[PDB]
């Protein structure tokens, strides 16, 4: 399971970082990143990054979020500045990998709002 | 040869790198004694890797660990003449057929879940194989796998799988991953003692024979079944990990059977009492919710529990909960709870869920500093306590339970006005210190 840190209410312009851990369960990692739900929307997703090192991002968070991760400790971190308030949504964290033996391309976290 | 390495690196534009012993996600080559290259990595290479390296591939005829995997490659045609391999991985690709891995004879690993296999007759052939990873496929059959013998690691869950019995002839297996299936008879799963680790996870599994013959087992994940007596399981006592998730259950004393057990997920039943959960001194986890339950005090003899997830059951008093302090998450809400004071001394507190219950009062949680996350939606208070002003948390009207937040919802606020306490923490002690004013 994916354990999320962070969120809150920020002011306009301000930052937040949300944390995400992944259960020592959870074994091969190749692409984990960041979704949002926006009130009356659809996940989509913020940011990917695999274990190589390739960087897949929304097209609308372009140059605005960065995304971290630790392989050692399976972590990824989302450095969030500028937030305008579009971005009132609640983050959920998406991961692939084994639990247990098996293979799911979707793991999700529970979820942490971000207010604006 | 360095040379081949170097012709490698130019036809991809990658910075090939010496480096040790070899993984999935490995991009580089290993050396040996002259210099001969024995384990090459080709990480996320393309689609079209396969068919542009096999000339320099069967240059060397030292090589024995590919690693080729997430590359999301449709045709290994090629992986044909490269016969001095041990270790191939081909994780999370397009691959549909499996027919070149024929002459191959000699394979010691085998990497293949994220692919689209649909038959593994090509891999009867491969005599001294030990670990395979077929996880999330669209196979329905395994009969291929039977003369395969040495087998230790095994991973075929997520298929459309029914009959198992060929993994009777396999007699060395240490880890069985299999769920995700269509499975309803285990009875093949008898003669296999050597097991460690089952995973029979969402399968229409009602009756778990065979399994009392295991006992080595430590870690036995069995949820989303049909599953209504667990009996069997009284016996075997060496589990650190059992779960039990959603089924159809009404008894748990023969879990009262085990001591060693850490984490205890016992979710969405029909069980009645938890008494034979009043001997595992050493849970550490517990998930009890939605569950039929009344009473908690046999619950106050297992003070190194650390998580206690109780939500949506009938529990009316909390105070055979005071007990337990190393206590970090605590969801016991969609039930009948009236006051909150007998836990003002659980200081190790992180995150509560107190929603959904007839509570007044919410004064005595005061104490607890530490919570970092506190969710009271859809209850009968009347007025907001000093210290629920007092913790580092922020203030949402929202529905949703969100951690490092303070949430009400559908509430008779009276004294508080609900849009001054839908505005924010600082709004709330504004005005409350008009008030005091």
């Amino acid at each position: 399971q994916l354990q999320e840190s962070g969120g809150g209410l920020v002011q306009p312009g301000g930052s937040l970082r949300l944390s995400c851990a992944a259960s020592g369960k959870l074994l091969s990692i190749n692409v984990m990143g960041w979704y949002r739900q926006a009130p009356g929307k659809q996940r989509e997703l913020v940011a990917s990054i695999t274990t190589g090192g390739r960087i897949n991002y929304a097209d609308s968070v372009k140059g605005r979020f960065t995304i971290t991760r630790d392989n050692a400790k399976n972590t990824v971190y989302l450095q969030m500045d500028s937030l305008k308030p579009e971005d009132t949504a609640v983050y959920y964290c998406n991961a692939d990998g084994i639990i247990a033996g098996l293979y799911q391309n979707d793991h999700w976290g529970q979820g942490t709002q971000v207010t604006v | 040869d360095l040379d081949v390495i170097r012709q490698i690196e130019q036809e991809l534009g990658m910075q090939l790198e010496p480096v040790d012993k070899l993984k999935w996600y490995s991009k580089g080559y290993k050396l040996d004694k002259d210099q001969r290259v024995t384990a090459i990595g080709l990480y996320d290479c393309g689609s079209d890797t396969l068919d542009r390296i096999i000339q320099p591939l069967e240059s060397l005829k030292s090589l024995s660990e590919l690693s080729l995997s997430s590359n999301q490659i449709t045709d290994i045609s090629p992986l044909a003449s490269l016969n001095s391999l041990s270790m191939l991985w081909l994780d999370r690709n397009q691959i549909t057929d499996i027919a070149p891995l024929a002459s191959l004879n000699s394979l010691s690993m085998l990497w293949l879940f994220g692919n689209k296999i649909s038959d593994i007759a090509p891999l009867e052939s491969l005599k001294s194989l030990t670990e395979l990873q077929l996880s999330s496929n669209q196979i329905t059959d395994i009969a291929p796998l039977a003369s395969l013998k040495s087998l230790t690691e095994l991973s075929l869950s997520g298929n459309n799988i029914s009959d198992i019995a060929p993994l009777e002839s396999l007699k060395s297996l240490t880890e069985l991953s299999l769920s995700s299936n269509q499975i309803t008879d285990i009875a093949p799963l008898a003669s296999l003692k050597s097991l460690t680790e089952l995973s029979l996870s969402s399968n229409q599994i009602s009756d778990i024979a065979p399994l009392e013959s295991l006992k080595s087992l430590t870690e036995l994940q069995l949820s989303r079944n049909q599953i209504s007596d667990i009996a069997p399981l009284e016996s075997l006592k060496s589990l650190t990990e059992l779960q039990l998730s959603s089924n159809q259950i009404t008894d748990i004393a023969p879990l009262a059977s085990l001591k060693s057990l850490t984490e205890l997920q016992l979710s969405r039943n029909q069980i009645s009492d938890i008494a034979p959960l009043e001997s595992l001194n050493s849970l550490s986890k517990l998930w009890l919710n939605g569950n039929q339950i009344t009473d908690i005090a046999p619950l106050a003899s297992l003070n190194s529990l650390t998580e206690l997830e109780l939500s949506s059951n009938q529990i009316t008093d909390i105070a055979p909960l005071a007990s337990l302090k190393s206590l970090s998450t605590l969801w016991l809400s969609s039930n009948q709870i009236s006051d909150i004071a007998p836990l003002a001394s659980l200081e190790s507190l992180s995150e509560l869920s107190l929603s959904s219950n007839q509570i007044s009062d919410i004064s005595p949680l005061a104490s607890l500093n530490s919570l970092t996350g506190f969710d009271v939606r859809r209850n009968p208070i009347k007025r907001l306590p000093e210290t629920i002003t007092g913790f580092d948390m922020e203030i949402l009207w929202n529905d949703f339970s969100s951690s490092g937040f303070i949430t009400f919802f559908d509430n008779p606020l009276e004294s508080p006005p609900p849009e001054i306490v839908k505005q924010g923490k600082e709004a709330v002690r504004q005005y409350f210190q008009s008030i005091e004013e």
